[PDB]
RNA sequence: UGGGCUACACACGUGCUACAAUGGACAAUACAAAGGGCAGCGAAACCGCGAGGUCAAGCAAAUCCCAUAAAGUUGUUCUCAGUUCGGAUUGUAGUCUGCAACUCGACUACAUGAAGCUGGAAUCGCUAGUAAUCGUAGAUCAGCAUGCUACGGUGAAUACGUUC
């Protein structure tokens, strides 16, 4: 368990770390590099001391709720300031200027024919 | 412009109008066609009537709105 | 009984000084800690309650009492006498051990912990805490539990008012959201 | 307590590896590792990633700095 | 001057990318064609995680530059799941073009990680260097291409036959 999240034991640590929010493959490589913990060794086979070292590095990066909270706050601010992007967030329509005549399903949700 | 090396883009005519208002104790409504001009920190507390293409829509700058173009806040299209 | 020792020594002094208690007996104490789990899902599947019971038994360290519905409700698909919950009442030494572990280990383990609510008092000096998941408790392993389920922990205090109870819990070292 | 209706309960030492915090309290959890304690006995040891002292809220330590204000970020971004 | 042609409960056409192991990632290592270029193509070197920037050689062309093709080949690792498949969406910080990227550009980094488990009725193209697949170039062009028009690499299956 690292950063309040239990990464899969079976998977290699490098991939396992990606499961933590705010950690991607790039960061997962970097956090292992700083920890000096090999990517190859699997989480189940990871030594206890190694696990602690990983945790220290992961703690240094913003992860889980702290990053989640920040992201939400930015979206909230846009809605608060009544920015065009914010308005589109409120509408649930493509915010970054993707055409809405066709497609736009992920933002708009399922087809209501 | 967008690039960091270039300073934040603001139209001179809009900027100069704000500059005069800075000195004044009480700010006045500004008519601006400059949708493209960025909202500067100085702009805070100033009301700008940004053109939506058919009419000028009132916009009041706040701290949060800084770093966003004046044009963003005004809506050019109407739906329902 | 490290938490009890604190209560016996420093905590007693703090409360009696703070509220100008005439007698030592007046000083508030936690009468009981009761852990409530609701398994309305047990109606749908008998196994769910049994699994919860197992989890509660481990966390509490004593066998839970199955709780049955007082009345039948159609909306909840509830029938009177059906088993829908498990409860444990911790008293004496076991209570102090449970509370110290909760504050020391389990509450820290809570994801994105911002402290416990300060307003969660009935107005009679009794506090209720709701845990979102039972994974926070150390005994339970993530593999063992099939489904995460919340629990309610009720701290019943001899304190007349919430404020007295709040001071007792704060002296105990309970995290407060503030 | 009724005999044989309760799960086995024994004193165990809880250790925070991060902050090197040890305390002895009873738990159903059994650990192969055991350590000598202040009391003249040996108790099984449970290892915790996070404890009261470890968790930031209890200490009040802030892991990350607060986000810059909109005016502030504008100034910092373009060095004005 | 500013907005719109970029609207969005939906329906349809033509495409693009996937739904993994005939694969994903990583490392090493080969083999083309056809084109563009003067204030334009811009090498090399330095700097940047990268997009780029800085400086600057050659080159109005079988000379120099775009521009190292890619698939491939040989290892290494993952191990059958919504994943080390997929990459939509959104946040943040950037780069570049342009007077100016708000409405409404391209690209990068980091994080986030949708639907999708091979598709009802129905329906399309193709007889060989073709289909399929893999990259390459050009026009337009400040910037902007999953489009269009060109180019090669690898490279099939089957055609009894004319009742329908
Ligand atoms: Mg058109």
């Amino acid at each position: 368990r690292i950063a309040g999240v239990d990464i899969p034991r079976e998977k290699r640590v490098v991939i396992s770390l990606t499961y933590i929010y705010g950690i991607g493959t790039s960061t997962a490589q970097k956090i292992l590099e700083e920890a000096n913990v090999s990517a190859d060794t699997r989480v189940k086979d990871l030594t206890d001391d190694e696990l602690g070292r990983i945790r220290e590095v992961v703690d240094g990066y913003k992860v889980e709720g702290d990053l989640r909270r920040e992201t939400n706050l930015n979206i909230k601010r846009l809605m608060e300031i009544s920015s065009y992007r914010g308005i589109r967030h409120r509408r649930g329509l493509p915010v970054r200027g993707q055409k809405t005549k066709n497609n736009a399903r992920t933002r708009k949700g399922p087809v209501k024919t | 412009a967008r690039s960091i090396k270039k300073g934040p883009f603001v139209d001179e005519h809009l900027m100069k109008k704000v500059e005069a208002q800075e000195g004044s104790e009480k700010k006045q409504v500004i008519k601006t066609w400059s949708r493209r001009s960025t909202i500067f920190p100085n702009f805070i507390g100033h009301t700008f009537a940004v053109y939506d293409g058919r009419k000028h829509v009132p916009v009041y700058v706040t701290e949060d709105m800084v770093g966003h173009k004046l044009g963003e806040f005004a809506p050019t299209r109407t739906f329902k | 009984n490290r938490l009890k020792e604190k209560f016996n020594t420093e905590v007693t002094e703090n409360l009696m000084k703070k509220f100008n208690y005439s007698s030592v007996m007046e000083v508030p104490k936690i009468d009981k800690i009761v852990v409530n789990m609701g398994v309305g899902d047990a109606v749908q599947n008998s196994k769910v309650l049994d699994n919860a019971v197992e989890e509660l038994e481990l966390i509490t360290g004593q066998k839970p009492l199955v709780t049955k519905a007082k009345k039948s409700i159609a909306t909840f698909r509830l029938r009177e006498g059906m088993p829908i919950g498990a409860k444990v009442t911790l008293r004496g030494e076991r209570m102090y051990e449970f509370l110290d572990k909760l504050i020391s280990v389990s509450l820290p383990r809570v994801r994105d912990f911002q402290g416990v609510s300060k307003k969660a008092f009935d107005g009679r000096g009794n506090y209720t805490l709701g845990v979102k998941e039972q994974l926070i408790f150390p005994e339970i392993d993530y593999d063992k539990v099939s489904k995460v389920r919340g629990m309610d922990i009720v701290i019943v205090t001899t304190a007349n008012t919430d404020e007295e109870a709040r001071e007792l819990l704060a002296n105990f070292g309970m995290p407060f959201r503030k | 307590m009724k005999q044989g209706i309760h799960p086995e309960y024994h004193q165990v030492i809880f250790l925070d590896t991060t902050t090197n915090f040890k305390f002895l309290s009873g738990s159903t959890k059994t650990s192969s590792e055991m350590m000598e304690w202040e009391d003249g006995k040996e108790y099984p040891v449970i290892r915790l990633d996070i404890s009261s002292d470890s968790h930031p809220f209890y200490t009040g330590r802030q892991k990350f700095a607060a986000a810059d204000g909109r005016v502030e970020r504008f100034n910092k971004k373009f060095g004005l």
